């Protein structure tokens, strides 16, 4: 899905037992794949930047589908956890899918300076993840798969400063008159 | 209404569909007082880094399942900072609280019952003189799952009899104590919050349960989905721990 | 108080951050309905349990008059003498438009209307291409539309009646002036959607004319051969906006479209693939 | 701490930046709604 | 007078002969202010659970002693709740205390030189493109003894210059540093308090080293008695320590 | 009242010295012990018969702001420029760090953590290889770290939409320009004990990164072969100053390290031998 829609959801099945792991993505304000959001490329003109960041999920299913996730952040300092045993000692938030479809989660500022490089290089901001909780659940004569999205906005706190030149575009040949 | 958000620590719970909260006897947790103080060193309370939300290993409901059973603090013993603070000292107290999340369709039908039990000593398996071994009361967060198939130590192993209580009393007299109902066509969750009951201030934590926790299914469960098994996940909260009597670790 | 202040930027300032407690209710902010095209409003002190912190940001930088004040290049221009028909060669026409240089225009680009003034310099360079350069004057005149266009060296229209115009000689520095908003609607088009009165030329090629900028070299026939070359810069002041819009994506190919195909090439974007979504 | 800012041509535009003012926080973006 | 007694958490350190005490750059150690404070989330204080003392192993003192260093907070790695803490969390802070106890006869002389240094950053032993290796900076809290026999890696091993002060700089001028003095004719005793400097409030505790500890005999160790080896005994104490940012454990 | 002294730079006065008598007592204040890690406080007034004097000395020039306030050389780049393949070579680029030049090195490097502001002044020269030069102008361009940095002497980057730049051409001044404090810290680190996120490059070359300085020729094709050398200059502002270190005894190997070591050679320092120490 590198040319079309598909790659803003990701689907859900209902034939999974388990705690599994869904998706897994890097903190990190002007990284991929969040460096060509509205906010990632607005501080693509910068080289430092601080406050806390806002994720939102909302669920894309037939209204009577129920399902539990969980929601975890990492802070930096250690390897990406792989068993929702270690994903859970952390910030995370428990979700239970109802009437309304949405759900907000913070990240909170956590770090031992006051600001960060926009381009970081070797250094990490964290993790967040997302995990089956207890199972996805559907009637009888019903579509059998779920579609998720997430958007992402900034806090009240957030903040730029250095501009600089962005990284995102370039002019390689002229351009006609 | 039928919404609610809980936030202990870091971490938060949200659900649309409940019925409303039970408060154990009616008291809120707390912290100890100086009337009722007994050990005379200053306690430790790592408050923010120990009163978050914990979740445990789920388990399969089937159309078969009879029921299961845990123990607190016995279930948290090693989760993180908790567990870490609880085997490095001597004494300590908390409350808790409980979340209980199991959802379904509305084409299924079921119901569960969901009881804390204090001070809950289960029986013996076999007659003659015999008693319980160690090992198979502190399961870990696993749990105790009611079977069939025979076990290893039958002179150790305690009963089976759910429908007596696991103890000698009778199966529905036991809304006496704290407890709530999940109705697969009503809710499908549940919250009780306990405060810390002893009749010392502070004691053990490694040789003594002082709460348990039961699920028994009433109602069989039954549809006509290709969804016939379903899970259930229970997630608790420390509230007001501390600790004393610094020393090297158990372990 | 405010001399203070702005020498030390400390002007727009950001809010503090409010310690919490531990609560249980029947409200909960954290759920919402993202339906109805509005933005969630959750607060750090609302999910976790936060500390107290005096902040000392401010957000000075990020402001309009800050982000589009900074001089750069949009035009090139080249020029090289001959001696053989010294004046009927030697001239050269530039239809003023700020779309031929990415980065300018992509900033620009931001938004759908804009109003400001307008400040212009000059950097000319001179390539020798025998053994000495000599003296050597240049001259740059402004042609609004409708005026008579040179199209020769010597030509009358360089008397500059009305028109104005600047000189430059060797050792001299850099050229500089100012430009006020010079157009008939309230605002400039980054974005038309129309056409003209022959239902032709689609864009914004119609809405935008603001004339041309010809220079010429003054000195005489000598028995030097050089080239010149000439850089103007432009910064914005006073700057006003409207309607924001979202970055470009791809690179331009022409001035006023918004065409990005190429003949024999696979569209490329800033998007790095990855070989699975579970490994960060 | 202080400093001069005298203008010394007759047209505005020949004058410099203009004077930071605000960032009218309301924001009809966010939520586009009287 | 010569009499001191220090008590941080359960622990007491009395000592018959000292000469005063030292408060680095006149500056009592103290929490976090929120006018400084860059994170926003509540931090964790242990209190007197780890705010403690710790006592490390001991070293020979012979007549063909050269030197020893330490680094901190990598000597207190595992010491029970502080460690745990320092391991389980991403950023921390902390105040120390430092005692240092050598006692010897009324028949034996020599001096020693005990010194605190900030930010010492060590050079390397052979020339050319070169750098150091990290499990050679962090001993745990065996520390780093200056010796002659060939050590593995010697691409990667620190200098054993101790008159240049393993860095490059003069020993003498050592002086400005934090430091006292232990001659065995006057005393056996030394105590610095040290408060937490650092560009930044608060910091990685794994992947930086605030402090550095420094013992140098300036004059050889010398008797007629048939005791001609001496231990050093050094002890460590946190004060105000806190931490943030709970995660799992790194190990 | 404040004009005055300091235009005769009469601040920070010198205690006198008074008259003293001879004593016996029990008290004496000679006697000490140094083993408390504390500085003896006796003055001349106690050890021997003084006068009554008046001083008049004044401690201005040892001041922070004094010490550290002198411009010094940081760097030198050289430029060849080539007539062949002209559009791909003729730029350089350097990376911005205060550890190459010995004097000023050693001269920041007695504390810890300093924090001021800067101040940059150039000098260019030319170096003529053929008959003549004719006109030559340069540009330096600034590029923050995660801005894209040229390759090519033609490249698009040097539009400079946000990057600072400054031009130069033959018989103008030396350009001069000034910056603040640039760090994401409160200070700057002059000492680092620590590693990376993967446990590597051990030092300062983790914390320090200020970007890089980029130059290049703007005039285009001629004839003429020079050599293009410019001298950097750097003067603190404001200047505080934490934690005071020994100073530096040997020479300087390797940039953001402190390693001495030199093949085939003995280690030397400032200390000069004598044959007796009885004679002086
Ligand atoms: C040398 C004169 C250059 C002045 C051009 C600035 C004004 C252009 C405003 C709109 C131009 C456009 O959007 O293409
Ligand atoms: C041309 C720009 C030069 C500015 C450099 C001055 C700021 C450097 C401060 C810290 C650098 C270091 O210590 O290496």
């Amino acid at each position: 899905y590198i040319n079309s829609e598909n790659m803003y959801s990701v689907v859900l099945q209902s034939s999974i037992n388990a705690p599994d792991k869904i998706f897994s993505i890097r903190t990190d304000v002007a990284s991929q794949p969040l460096a060509t959001t509205l906010i990632g490329e607005i501080s693509s003109y910068f080289t430092h930047w601080t406050g806390s960041l806002r994720f939102s999920f909302m669920f894309c299913g037939t209204a009577n589908t129920t399902v539990k996730l969980l929601l975890a952040y990492t802070p930096p300092g250690i390897a990406e956890p792989t068993t929702r045993k270690d994903a859970m000692l952390g910030t995370h938030v428990i979700w239970d899918v109802g009437l309304q479809s949405t759900i907000s989660m913070v990240v909170p500022w956590i770090s031992a300076s006051h600001y960060r490089n926009t381009s970081p290089g070797r250094s990490t901001s964290g993790y967040i993840t997302c995990w089956y909780q207890t199972r996805l659940v559907i009637p009888p004569q019903t579509p059998p798969t779920a579609r998720l999205l997430c958007f992402v906005s900034g806090c009240k706190d957030f903040c730029l400063r250095m501009a600089r030149d962005t990284n995102l575009h370039l002019q390689s040949g002229a351009i006609a008159q | 209404d039928r919404i609610i958000q809980i936030t202990r620590g870091d971490s938060t719970i949200t659900s649309q569909d409940v019925a409303n909260a039970i408060v154990a006897y009616g008291v809120w947790p707390h912290y100890l007082s100086s009337k009722d103080a007994s050990a005379i060193d200053k306690p430790s309370q790592p408050d923010t880094s120990s009163n978050r939300f914990y979740t445990l290993r789920s388990v399969t409901w089937s159309s078969s399942s009879k029921g299961w059973w845990w123990k607190l603090p016995d279930a948290l013993k090693d989760m993180g900072i908790f567990g870490e603070n609880m085997f490095y000292h001597y004494l300590g107290r908390s409350g808790y609280t409980i979340h209980v999340q199991c959802n379904a369709s509305k084409f299924h039908q079921g119901t569960l019952i969901v009881a804390l039990i204090p001070e809950h000593q289960i029986a013996s398996a076999l007659h003659g003189n015999v008693n319980v071994g160690y090992n198979y009361t502190h399961p870990g967060e696993t749990g105790r799952e009611v079977k069939a198939e025979t076990r290893l130590n039958p002179d150790l192993q305690p009963t089976e009899e759910y429908w007596l209580n696991f103890d000698g009393t009778l199966l529905g007299n036991i809304t006496i104590f704290p407890h709530q109902f999940i109705n697969l066509r009503s809710n499908n969750s549940a919250t009780i919050i306990a405060p810390y009951v002893n009749a010392v201030p502070m004691d053990s934590m490694r040789s003594h349960n002082n709460w348990s926790l039961v699920i028994i299914p009433i109602c069989p469960l039954e549809t006509s989905s290709a969804i016939n098994t379903i899970p259930i996940t229970i997630s608790i909260s420390p509230m007001c721990a501390e600790f004393s009597g610094a020393r090297a670790k158990r372990q | 108080e405010n001399y203070i202040d702005e020498v030390l930027n400390e002007v727009l300032v950001v809010p503090n951050i409010n310690s919490s407690n531990p609560t249980t209710s029947n409200s909960a902010p954290a759920l919402d309905a993202a339906e109805t095209g509005h933005t969630s409003s959750v607060q750090p002190e609302d999910v976790i349990e936060t500390r107290y912190v005096q902040t000392s940001q401010t957000r000075d930088e990020m402001s309009l008059e800050s982000f589009l004040g900074r001089s750069g290049c949009i035009h090139e221009s080249k020029l090289e003498v001959t001696l053989a028909n010294y004046n009927k060669e030697n001239f050269t026409v530039w239809a003023i438009n700020l779309q031929e240089m990415a980065q300018i225009r992509r900033k620009f680009e931001l938004f759908t209307y804009t109003r400001f003034d307008s400040e212009i310099t000059l950097v000319p360079c001179i390539s020798a291409l025998s053994q000495d350069i000599g003296h050597i004057t240049m001259q740059y005149m402004y042609v609004p539309p409708g005026a008579p266009v040179p199209n020769s060296r010597d030509d009358y229209a360089w008397q500059s009646g009305t028109n104005a115009s600047v000189f430059w000689q060797h050792g001299q520095a850099y050229p500089r002036f100012s430009l006020p908003f010079l157009s008939v609607a309230s605002a400039y088009y980054m974005f038309y959607d129309g056409y003209d009165e022959q239902d032709q030329n689609y864009g914004t090629a119609n809405t935008n004319n603001m004339g041309s900028l010809c220079s010429r070299i003054v000195t005489e026939k000598h028995i030097h051969k050089v080239h010149i070359m000439t850089r103007i810069y432009h910064k914005a002041k006073h700057v006003k906006a409207w309607c924001p819009r979202p970055p470009r994506a791809l690179e331009y190919t022409r001035a006023h479209r918004t065409n990005f195909k190429i003949e024999d090439r696979s569209i490329q974007t800033a998007i790095v693939t990855r070989p699975i979504i579970t490994t960060a | 701490l202080n400093y001069f800012n005298i203008n010394y041509f007759k047209d505005a535009a020949s004058n410099g930046a203009s004077k930071l003012e605000f960032t009218q926080d309301p924001s009809k973006f966010t939520d586009p709604v009287k």
